[PDB]
RNA sequence: GAACGCGCGAUACUCUUUGAACGCACAUUGCGCCCCUUGGUAUUCCAGGGGGCAAGCGU
RNA sequence: AUGCCUGAAUAGGGUGAAGCCAGAGGAAACUCUGGUGGAGGCUCGCGAAUUUGGGUAUAGUAGCAAAUAUUCAAAUGAGAACUUUGAAGACUGAAGUGGGGAAAGGUUCCACGUCAACAGCAGUUGGACGUGGGUUAGUCGAUCCUAAGAGAUGGUUUCAAAGGCCUGAUUCAGGCCACCAUCGAAAGGGAAUCCGGUUAAGAUUCCGGAACCUGGAUAUGGAUUCUUCACGGUAACGUAACUGAAUGUGGAGACGUCGGCGCGAGCCCUGGGAGGAGUUAUCUUUUCUUCUUAACAGCUUAUCACCCCGGAAUUGGUUUAUCCGGAGAUGGGGUCUUAUGGCUGGAAGAGGCCAGCACCUUUGCUGGCUCCGGUGCGCUUGUGACGGCCCGUGAAAAUCCACAGGAAGGAAUAGUUUUCAUGCCAGGUCGUACUGUCUCCAAGGUGAACAGCCUCUAGUUGAUAGAAUCCGUAACUUCGG
């Protein structure tokens, strides 16, 4: 996930399983102050949720990591 | 593989054919 | 992808508002006399697809890199 | 046809003790 | 090799076509080709 | 001489999924799933092939302008020309038939 | 070069086909021995038209 | 009573999914309708939140 | 025992039925000879039987759990027959011991650490134990639709008040229509994505490039030519457009099986040339390998069918297959479907094969070639026009389109329409790791009789171990011009 981050552009977060592609994009919109470009979420074994949000070419993923 | 999960109790009784749960009754 | 024949229209597509970047490709090919000659592609990508003018000439493509707009990036190949 | 579908049950009961 | 079939096809195919052409070229008129066909 | 196979879920050789096979850009064979062929319109009276009508999926004509599936002619895409033809000739006969037989009965009942 | 269809059967139901036309052979050459296996035309022409069975009857 | 989670239920050592179980289906976390409200350019679009849906010829 | 729905399979060798063509006999009928054609209760490898998936009804003794073949050197390790690397031998041999799937299993996938227990010897190994990592979709499926059937409502549409829409200067009045929920297929019907790269473990899902489908709001250009819904051709029909309500129809979806013939693509075979590898006591222009082009988009391309002229026995045309013609043949000239080929964009910048130059290090930079052809009773697959046989004219529905009809609407500081062109936005939920009763792909040489033998690509080395037709003739014989 964090060679994601620092080669793909692409934040991983773990999100509920009552949560869409629409309400992540929004959340991560809200909370971090990002552009998000993409959303694709899949279902752990271990009955979680991840999401792979890709932002757009304005913000540095590594930057909001650190941040 | 004659029975499968019965929602209302768990067990593995609810016959697929029969669509009726061999333990409580479902439904 | 789409190919155009017009070189006005190319330079057109080359002048709109949302245009990134355009490509100049060489390539050294042979004609049916067996002559080799050096044949230049200008592609640009326009809302939905990828226009691409190929010209034979060097002389017509030289006056074409020198017809395009100065604040347009050229990828040269 | 089946036109009896023009009077409902009750109209038509109604109607057949006026008789 | 070649089964009868094919070597039937080939030989029937090529008379059909020199008879043709034949009566094309006006070697032989439409009553001799007629017969030469059925032949 | 390399060997492939289907790139779907469906295992069987049904009519739905059908596989050719091409060498891709890279130098190297792979399947590619076809879609079913389109069948030509045909005539609603005798069930011939139309003439004129592109030949397309059942959702494709959606897409493309009149002219591509109809014809000038009355009934165009729909009927063919002969059956038109057969349509203009017997109704002009039948309406000419009803003309007499109505001459016919005004004659035969003005005797009394 | 044998075929992909010849291999499959082959491969598949070859033998219970060859198994099969065994007991048919076997039934046929069992019941051609026997009395009282005839068709329909067969039996339709000994029992005759009803004039035929009316004759039969005089 | 069951399932999933941290005795308890997303307020988890208020009350998730269910169950007589109730919008419709169901071996699918599948498919709808209605009212209010908020946000993203926004009268149309998209989404989020809240609350719901087991007349007669008779007198 | 009999069913029913929806899929897969129904193969191959031999023989040679009707019908047809041409010869010879006879007044016909009819009988022989050769070819063609390619059929069946044909063969070959009252009773029995009659492929298959899913769905749905009526004593430290016996003994080592048996699936062949292992050997040498090195490394790791306390410890090696069993772990790892290299070499040798052997096995499966495309109908695989090879690469995928449905179902089923559920973390068995990958890495690191370990040998207390398990893998019937051992083990440093693991489908074991401990700790972590791993499955990304508008385009692939489910989701939607109905099938045999099941099943609520008052047994499956029945003596049910079972519902939607439209018109109107404001008067609630009037009018139209018929018929039943729902479930039931990850093999049926169905809108749309390809190539290259990338991980220890993920790919039509990620990355780069490239493109489509559906729905929506809207703007611009063009057309709608005197102002009001456009033209051309005898015709088939062509078009950048070129309004169309109720109502009534038509097409696609959408439908048995077999045979030969024609065409395309992949595989196989093969010539030249440009690279690379092996052998070479002798001979061998020698043996192996690379020379690739995706979805999508533009132009062009058709057998069949149809249209116009014309009017035919001295009967012509014609297929491998005998059918067609005054119900209009032969002949001459055209129209159409774009299936499929050709050229081009995508695209050589990708991939492939080489050579050269950099470094105890992520150590990548540079330069070439990636070209031109032939062949078919060959295998796989798709397609076209035919012919034979069986038979309800050969499942249904979702979905898209079209035709008849003539309701209504359209002009003077932006008339009506926007099936023409360009432009904007968006696409949720679930499965995806791994293996795997039904299923997919399938090289060559010998065999010169399906078979068997050997090998290429790819996988293995698993199983307690040690000791004792063929030689001599002749005539013939292939395509075009
Ligand atoms: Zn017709």
């Amino acid at each position: 996930a964090m060679k994601k981050v620092e080669d793909g552009n692409i934040l991983v977060f773990q999100v509920s399983m009552k949560a869409n592609k629409y309400q992540i994009k929004k959340a991560v919109k809200e909370l971090y102050e990002v552009d998000v470009l993409k959303v694709n979420t899949l279902v752990r074994p271990n009955g979680t949720k991840k999401a792979y949000v890709r932002l757009t070419a304005d913000y540095d993923a590594l930057d909001i990591a650190n941040r | 593989k004659s029975h499968t999960l019965c929602n209302r109790c768990g067990r593995r009784s609810f016959h697929v054919q029969k669509k009726t749960c061999s333990s409580c009754g479902y439904p | 992808a789409r190919e155009i024949t017009d070189i006005k229209q190319f330079l057109e597509l080359t002048r709109r508002a949302d245009v990134k970047t355009a490509t100049v490709k060489i390539n050294k090919k042979l004609n049916k006399a067996g002559k080799p000659f050096r044949q230049t592609k200008f592609k640009v990508r326009g809302s939905s697809s990828l226009y691409t003018l190929v010209i034979n000439d060097a002389g017509k493509a030289k006056k074409l890199i020198q017809s395009l707009p100065p604040t347009l990036k050229v990828n040269r190949l | 046809l089946s036109r009896y579908v023009k009077w409902p049950e009750y109209v038509r009961v109604q109607r057949q003790k006026k008789i | 090799r070649l089964p009868s079939q094919v070597v039937w096809i080939r030989r029937l195919r090529v008379l059909r076509r020199l008879l043709a052409k034949y009566r094309d070229a006006g070697k032989i008129d439409k009553h001799l080709y007629h017969v030469l066909y059925k032949e | 001489a390399q060997r492939v196979t289907f790139r779907r879920r469906n295992p069987y050789n049904t009519r739905s999924n059908k596989i050719k096979v091409v060498k891709t850009p890279g130098g190297i064979l792979r399947a590619q799933h076809v879609k079913k062929l389109a069948t030509r319109p045909k005539c609603g009276d005798c069930g011939s092939a139309l003439q004129g009508i592109s030949t397309l999926r059942p959702r494709q004509y959606a897409t493309v302008s009149k002219t591509h599936k109809t014809v000038s002619r009355a009934y165009g895409g729909s009927r063919c020309a002969n059956c038109v033809k057969e349509r203009i000739i017997r109704a002009f006969l039948i309406e000419e038939q009803k003309i007499v037989k109505k001459v016919v009965k005004e004659q035969t009942e003005a005797a009394k | 070069k044998v075929s992909k269809s010849t291999k499959k059967f082959q491969s598949k139901h070859l033998k219970h086909t060859l198994d099969q036309r065994r007991k048919e052979k076997i039934q046929k050459k069992r019941i051609q021995g026997r009395r009282g296996n005839k068709t329909d035309q067969e039996k339709a022409d000994a029992a005759g038209t009803r004039e035929q069975q009316q004759l039969k009857k005089s």
